[PDB]
Formats: structure tokens, C-alpha cells, sequence
RNA sequence: AUUAGGGUUCGAUUCCGGAGAGGGAGCCUGAGAAAUAGCUACCACUUCUACGGAGGGCAGCAGGCGCGCAAAUUGCCCAAUGUCAAAACAAAACGAUGAGGCAGCGAAAAGAAAUAGAGUUGUUUCAAUGGGGGAUAUUUAAACCCAUCCCGAGUAACAAUUGGAGGACAAGUCUGGUGCCAGCACCCGCGGUAAUUCCAGCUCCAAAAGCGUAUAUUAA
């Protein structure tokens, strides 16, 4: 044996990050969130059920 | 740009030939902190002392946004009094104190080897 | 009808609970010294060891899997262990006659998971992390 | 070595991380007064819980005694002076009511807010960080100043800001530095 | 330290008491020592020498070697606090002090706190400020830090991380790869060609200048 050690890590195709543009740390991040949640069965992230 | 002066605390010293305050200056609207030798000139004036070197302010400390500081003055009588009564770091500052001796390493190396020697040649 | 309750009782009481607490398992563990002398490390948290080789363990049922591990000699006492390798590839990094950290499992002694046996886990090789080189954040020297 | 300067915690983290009901609440609290994070409401916990823990205690002896007329009037003082509780509470049993908003509201931040110096509560944040805002014609920057009843009446601008007596701002000079160069 | 109460556990370490100066004995001086930067001998180590001989004791402060999972600069000063003393200070004319103080290194731990804000139409403006760079100066024994004051923000590139997303436990029937292999998993359990759990991308969740892991210990 010993010989499958990294099989799967090596074999997984290369995809690179996207880059988006940064975010408001700090304090405002916490105001982002409150008013996203809160004034405009409470669902967080929902994916496209059109899959299945 | 003006310069405002109060003494708080005043005491007459019989002995050490002098008199202590504390120092508050007010100076609204003014660029930065306000040097030791103008306090001194405005000191000498309101208490009229003949000499402005028989006045000695310590440390100052500026207050958390501006247009106060608050520090410590000395007045003594005469000015052979002032030079024979205060310390040396303070006349040094004033202009006129004992220029530094060597480093104190040296002097620690050359005494140890002076316990070695007894005679007149140590 | 378990116990005594008389005013001035108390030397019964204090001699029932003395002898009573060493049927407490855990207890009667931090009290004696025989799991300390039982323990490869001396009572510490990490250890240090040369590698002798390298091995696989297969994985207890209903799992299936070969884990890799490596056998350690520890510096301190000269006392051998099989510590298991964490993460996708990672053997790699880990060559024989080096030096590397040794830490516990996680169960205080007790066996974890479906590794039969194993109660150690490497954590650094050749004064560098582990996982830091599994993240490609630092390089191996030498 | 041979330093006996004292120091201690002002906060502490709540048993049970992942309760949905305790965070739904808090996230409600933070972006009502603008807070940073999670911590400024724990100390404001921690300041609550250490009042009504002195509460019982004194609830428990009897009245009349030494260490309840002493100690009962001072806290119901403190209270009062802070604006906690309003004068017409005087029982030493109104202090067991008293919940985290009751003490947020007496902030800086929100103080300035609700005066009218600023348009939100973020907006309130940066002016106190900025040197703007002055109480008694002291400068105070930190958020969490807790306004007593008292020197309500004296806050307003401070005199060495733009937006009091003070000279022209950054802007407005690199403005005219550039005007004079050209 | 933790704890409704009763309790459990830690205390080499700043103040008080005791004991020791490689090990073990013995002693002189002295008001006071069985003293160790005093003496005498033996044991174990160890330095110089012209070979006749002569020396050594960091569990003081810095440093070095080993040991280990595991812990700073061979720095400045007696300005403050004290101690000794033949001694106020000053005047030809400055007592010593690794006690002690000051700075350097230092995510053990503890406070306060940036990483924006306000607006107009269906993307375009407006002020404000720190980090930073300097000061007639201030501080300091001398320096340094803080405080005070000006030339300076628009990817304000002056660009926030660490763990997770079946259950306990907040958060995806998403999209590729692998195919009881590789691997995950504190526990229950995933993976055998349509993986809510592995390797990745995207999007979300928690705490946040912090967040994981190991080993002890208190509550549970
Ligand atoms: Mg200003
Ligand atoms: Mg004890
Ligand atoms: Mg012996
Ligand atoms: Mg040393
Ligand atoms: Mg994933
Ligand atoms: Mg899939």
C-alpha cells in the first residue's frame, strides 16, 4: 500500500478564486446584515430548486 | 494668540528660600504647546520678582484636547539662592550646571583594578 | 436505613467518604501515579520523536480504509508510539529519521474513531506546521 | 516584578453559543444603536447582573438595618443621577426592573442622535470618533460615555471643530493650498 | 479559580515566616554568623604554569552550554524609593549602590477602540477624520511613549481573519471531481458512478483583531 496517499487532492481540476470587490468591515458590516435581515418560515440563502 | 496664568496652591517656604505653586495656563487658539521660557517672563512679571532666573517650572502636562496646561513653579528669593538650593538636571536646563561626568562603566573598571594595588602607585 | 445521622457522628461519616471516593474511577486516575508512569508523555501535552517508518492501519468495520500512520521514537524517554497523519496527502511531507511534535487525540488516552489503537496525532515536522504546509503557506526546509 | 497595579474583566460570554432566540434579539440591539459587536452588549449584561445581585441581597435584610439604609440610598442614587429610573421610582425594588435598553439609551451615541447633533446613530459614531462633540466644553470621544441627567443641558459642538468656532476643515484647506499653488 | 446554597480545586512566584549557597563537616572575628562575592579539610568536577607551584564556586544582574512542549538586552541612570556612612546643599570641591528606577524584546492576561459618514437622479456629488510625515515646542536624569498643533485618502490597493453549512448546533435538495479508494468524523455516522458529511468553486453562518488544536482543572 502507501501508494494511493493524495489520489483524490491531486486529482481534483484547478479552479481558481473569482476576486470580487471587498466588503465594509467593522461596524458597518453589522449595520449591512441588520438591514438586510430585518426591514428589507424566514429562509437564509436559498438555492435554485429548479434542480430537483 | 494670548497666554493666561494661575496659581492655585501657594505656599511661603522660610526654609529653601522660596515660594511653590502650582501653574495653570490658558491659552485658546494657540499653535502647539507653549515653551517653559515664555511662562517664565509672565511669571516674573505678575509676582514682580526683579529676575526672571529666579523663576523654575518643572514638568508640564498638556490636558486631553487642548487649551490647558498645567505644571509646577518655583520662585526663591535671590539668585545665589536659587543655584546653591536646586538640582543639577534643573540648572542644566536653566544654562548654567556641572558638565557630565565620565560614564559610570569606567569608573566601576578602573576602581576594581585599583583593589589589586596597594602602594602610592595605585 | 443508608446512613448515619447522630450529632457527634462525625469521624464515621469522614472515614465512609474517604474509602468510598477510590471506587470513583476518575477520581482514583488523578490520585495514583500508575496511568502517570503508564503515560508515553511524562503528563505533558506534546512530545517530541524521531520517525522510524512509516505504516498503513486498516480501519476498523463496518469502515474500510488503509490510515496512515508513522512509528515514533520519543526523545524524552526513548519509549516508541504510532501517531496518525492527518489530512489528504501529507505522508509526503514526512520523511524517516525526522524530527517531529507529537500531540494527544482528543479522549485524553482513549482511542478515536475507527483507527484501532491510536491516541496520537503529528501536528509538526522539521520546526514547521503541519497543516501550514498542507495549506501551502510555508515551505519545507532542508 | 513588585507592581501593584490592579486590573480585572468587564465581560463575560453566554453559556449556550448557538440559541436562535438570543440572537435574533442581540442582532436587533446592535443595528438600534450601532454597536460594533457583540461585546458592548455583554458588558452592559454584566454591569445589569452586578446591580440586581446587590439588590437581593439588601432585599433580604431587614429594614431598619445598618447595611440597608446605608448602601440602598446610594445605589437608588446612582440610578437617579445616570438617568436609569425616574424620580418618581424610590423602592429599591424598581432597580430589579431595570433591562439592557434602559442603560444603551444613556450612551453618547445615542444621546447625540436623539438631541438632534446627527441624522442616525452611524452618523453619531463617527462625529464622536472625530473630535466633534464636546460635553461641558470638554471633548469626549468614546461612544460608550455614559451621560449623566445633569450634563445633558451642555452638550453641543465643541469650539475646535469646523462645525463650532474652530478653523476650516481638511478638505476645505487642501482645497485652498491647491487654489494657492495654481 | 469556579460556584444559588453546601462545596471542589490551586498556591515554585511580589507581603510575612522558614531553610540553603556543588556535597558534607569544622571554625575565627564580632553585640549578632556555625557567614560562604570569610577561613580550614575531604569528595566530585575544573583553570594557569617556565613542572618548582598557584588558583575556582551566577539558586545576584546581563549573557553562554545542555535539558526540554516550555520562558527577554553581555542596554541607560542613581532623577525618584530606600540602605550604609567619617556624610545637609553650595563653594578648587558631584560617595557607593545590576537593591531600585528607565527603555529594548514580549498576541501570558486585562481596558478603550479604526477599517467610514451624508445625500441627488435613473451613477454622480459634498464635507469629515485618523494611520502616517513634521514641529516654536512639550515630556524625560538624557532619550522614548502619551498629550498639543499643521501636509496629507476614492478600487479612500491605507484591500480582516479564523473556523463551519446531515444531528447535537446558527447556516445549501447549488455546481463539478472521486467512487468503501482518497479522505472526513470529539459522539451518532458519511464514501461501493445521481455523496445535504470527502476534494474544490459559488453563496451563506458564528465570533472578530482575533480564531482554532492538545493536555490539566472548576461547573455541567
Ligand atoms: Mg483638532
Ligand atoms: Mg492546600
Ligand atoms: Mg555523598
Ligand atoms: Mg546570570
Ligand atoms: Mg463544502
Ligand atoms: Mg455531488
Amino acid at each position: 500500500s502507501l501508494a494511493r496517499a493524495g489520489k483524490v487532492k491531486n486529482q481534483t481540476p484547478k479552479v481558481a478564486k473569482q476576486e470580487k470587490p471587498k466588503q465594509p468591515r467593522g461596524r458597518a458590516l453589522k449595520r449591512l446584515k441588520y438591514t438586510r435581515r430585518f426591514l428589507s418560515k424566514v429562509h437564509m440563502n436559498k438555492q435554485p430548486p429548479g434542480k430537483a | 494668540a494670548e497666554v493666561c496664568i494661575r496659581t492655585s496652591q501657594f505656599k511661603v517656604n522660610k526654609l529653601l528660600n522660596r515660594k511653590q505653586f502650582i501653574v495653570e495656563v490658558n491659552h485658546p487658539h494657540w499653535c502647539g504647546t507653549v515653551p517653559t521660557q515664555l511662562i517664565r517672563k509672565k511669571l516674573a512679571t505678575l509676582y514682580k520678582v526683579p529676575d526672571a532666573s529666579q523663576v523654575s517650572l518643572f514638568g508640564f502636562k498638556t490636558k486631553f484636547g487642548g487649551g490647558k496646561t498645567t505644571g509646577f513653579g518655583l520662585i526663591y528669593d535671590d539668585l545665589a539662592s536659587l543655584k546653591r538650593f536646586e538640582p543639577n538636571y534643573r540648572k542644566t536646563r536653566m544654562g548654567f550646571g556641572k558638565a557630565r561626568l565620565p560614564a559610570r562603566k569606567s569608573v566601576k573598571e578602573r576602581r576594581n583594578r585599583n583593589k589589586k594595588l596597594r602602594g602610592k602607585a595605585k | 436505613m443508608t446512613k448515619t445521622n447522630g450529632q457527634n457522628a462525625a469521624r464515621k461519616l469522614v472515614r465512609l467518604r474517604c474509602r468510598n471516593r477510590w471506587a470513583d474511577k476518575g477520581w482514583k486516575r488523578a490520585h495514583t501515579f500508575s496511568a502517570r508512569k503508564a503515560n508515553p508523555f511524562g503528563g505533558s501535552s506534546h512530545a517530541k520523536g524521531i520517525v522510524l517508518e512509516k505504516i498503513g492501519v486498516g480501519a476498523k468495520q463496518p469502515n474500510s480504509a488503509i490510515r496512515k500512520c508513522v512509528r515514533v521514537q520519543l526523545i524524552k524517554n526513548d519509549k516508541k508510539i504510532i501517531a496518525f497523519v492527518p489530512n489528504d496527502g501529507c505522508l509526503h511531507f514526512i520523511e524517516e529519521n525526522d524530527e517531529v511534535l507529537v500531540s494527544g487525540f482528543g479522549r485524553s488516552g482513549h482511542a478515536v474513531g475507527d483507527i484501532p489503537g491510536v491516541r496520537f496525532k503529528i501536528v509538526k515536522v522539521s520546526n514547521v506546521g503541519l497543516y501550514a504546509l498542507y495549506r501551502q503557506k510555508k515551505e519545507k526546509p532542508r | 516584578m513588585r507592581n501593584y497595579n490592579n486590573f480585572n474583566r468587564v465581560w463575560k460570554a453566554p453559556r449556550r453559543p448557538f440559541e436562535k432566540e438570543r440572537l435574533d434579539r442581540e442582532m436587533k440591539l446592535c443595528g438600534q444603536y450601532g454597536l460594533r459587536c457583540k461585546r458592548e452588549i455583554w458588558r452592559v449584561n454584566m454591569t445589569l447582573s452586578k446591580m440586581r445581585r446587590t439588590a437581593r441581597l439588601l432585599l433580604t435584610l431587614p429594614e431598619n438595618h445598618p447595611r440597608r439604609l446605608l448602601e440602598g440610598s446610594a445605589i437608588m442614587r446612582r440610578c437617579h443621577e445616570y438617568g436609569f429610573l425616574d424620580e418618581e421610582k424610590d423602592k429599591l425594588d424598581y432597580v430589579l426592573s431595570l433591562t439592557v435598553p434602559d442603560i444603551l439609551e444613556r450612551r453618547l451615541q445615542t444621546i447625540v442622535f436623539k438631541a438632534g447633533l446627527a441624522k442616525s446613530v452611524h452618523h453619531a459614531r463617527v462625529l464622536i470618533q472625530q473630535r466633534h462633540i464636546a460635553v461641558a466644553k470638554q471633548i469626549v470621544t468614546i461612544p460608550s460615555f455614559i451621560v449623566r441627567v445633569s450634563s445633558e443641558r451642555h452638550i453641543a459642538f465643541a469650539d475646535a471643530s469646523p462645525f463650532g468656532n474652530g478653523r476650516t476643515g481638511r478638505v476645505k484647506r487642501v482645497r485652498a493650498k491647491a487654489a494657492k499653488r495654481h
